[PDB]
């Protein structure tokens, strides 16, 4: 069917307070072979993957976070929540929800993506990327995308992204295809523990967040690039 | 630790065989516990060492002249034919079954858990050679799915007339 994901939560929380999120899974039965992901994005940072659970109970989540974090899943109402511990200023950012494949050879796939809420909090990367990109229409651009060899050398790559506004988007995913709907401008190739994202006939519409993503098997979960801000001079 | 109708495989789901219960895991996911399955890793080095690589085996680092890293069976198996069975187990030979531990003589005996269709024949030292009969005691409450003998053993699949979808594990 027609899988699509959305967030609701607080848009406001005082610092120390516990943030609840709650994603609504429709058209689509969460009691599925798939991750449940939470990923959130500080207002002008790169993406950050909290954690995710499967509909047997099972949760990974991000060391990081692992003493602040709960997700719980709700099968009968194809639901499942995000619970953030003693809130900070650091916690403000826009949060996703979203659905990720499992196994060697769809981890790190995340397909869709709900719209995000924003969370703002009152008073009181593994993988590098350049954080820049810029050219001028018709030139070719090339975005690196610098890892280990836990994740990039022996997980797939996958590419997203992000048109301000929006929520993140698969663009490449096993490290050099293409999803329907992607032009075959877009390239995208891995070699050893580095992996490059090439977008030739640059256009105006371009002008976005790209991000590089990998499960990485240290760290037991999918890893985010501190992203690249592709812009194209002469444009609007 | 007893695996029965009533345990959750955590990212994988149960099967029966002629004298016992086990979990089994989605996709590529190996067992780390007799209950729960996780992400395997493809390489053993030094970031990965005690990360899951196989059913009940993690890597391991092996000392030396050069240093290695391997995939070596958790505490209490062993590696046969590149499989890690139960210590018990050691070369036992079931027949159409294979050796487990028995949580009924609670004092580390290897049996022999038989394909369903088989039972043990104790006149052939307790092997899965005697043609034999077991009911299915799963549960199976995932919609339109159903306990079904699948390759000697039980499990829950979709029901007659319907197919499961590879992507989703959906019975459509």
């Amino acid at each position: 069917g027609q899988v699509q994901l959305q967030e609701s939560g607080p848009g406001l929380v005082k610092p120390s307070e516990t943030l609840s999120l709650t994603c609504t899974v429709s058209g689509f039965s969460i009691s599925s072979s798939y991750y449940w992901d939470w990923i959130r994005q500080p207002p002008g940072k790169g993406l950050e993957w909290i954690g995710n659970i499967h509909h047997t109970g099972a949760t990974y989540y991000n060391p990081s976070l692992k003493s602040r974090v709960t997700i719980s899943i709700d099968t009968a109402n194809n639901q499942f929540s995000l619970r953030l511990r003693s809130v900070t200023a650091a916690d403000a950012a826009v949060y996703y929800c979203a659905r990720g494949g499992m196994g060697t050879t769809k981890r790190g796939w995340f397909d869709p993506w709900g719209q995000g809420t924003l969370v703002t909090v009152s008073s009181g990367s593994v993988l590098t990327q350049p954080p820049s990109a810029s050219g001028t229409p018709g030139q070719r651009v090339t975005i690196s995308c610098s890892g280990s060899s836990s994740n990039i050398r022996v997980n797939y790559v996958y590419w997203y992204q992000q048109i301000p506004g929006t929520a993140p988007k698969l663009l490449i995913y096993r490290n050099d295809q293409r999803p329907s709907g992607v032009p075959d401008r877009f390239s995208a190739s891995k070699s050893g523990t580095s992996a490059s994202l090439a977008i030739s006939g640059l256009r105006s519409q371009d002008e976005a967040d790209y991000y590089c993503a990998a499960w990485d098997d240290s760290l037991t979960g999918p890893v985010f690039g501190g992203g690249t801000k592709l812009t194209v001079l002469g444009t609007k | 630790g007893k695996v029965t109708v009533d345990t959750v495989c955590k990212r994988g789901f149960l099967i029966q065989m002629s004298g016992h219960l086990e979990c089994k895991c989605e996709n590529d996911l190996v067992l780390v516990n007799e209950e729960t399955c996780e992400e395997k890793v493809l390489k053993c080095d030094e970031k990965t060492v005690n990360k899951p690589c196989g059913d009940f085996s993690k890597c391991i680092k092996i000392d030396g002249n050069p240093v290695s890293y391997a995939c070596k069976c958790n505490l209490g198996y062993d590696m046969v034919n590149n499989v890690c069975i139960p210590n018990e187990c050691k070369q036992v030979t079931c027949g159409n079954g294979k050796c487990i531990l028995d949580t009924s003589n609670p004092v580390k005996t290897g049996v022999c858990s038989c394909n369903i269709g088989k039972v043990p024949n104790v006149q052939d030292q307790n092997k899965c050679s005697k043609d034999g009969e077991t009911k299915c005691s799963l549960k199976c409450l995932k919609e339109q799915e159903t306990c079904k003998a699948v390759d000697g053993i039980y499990k829950c699949d979709c029901k007659d007339g319907f197919i499961i979808d590879q992507e989703s594990s959906i019975c459509t």
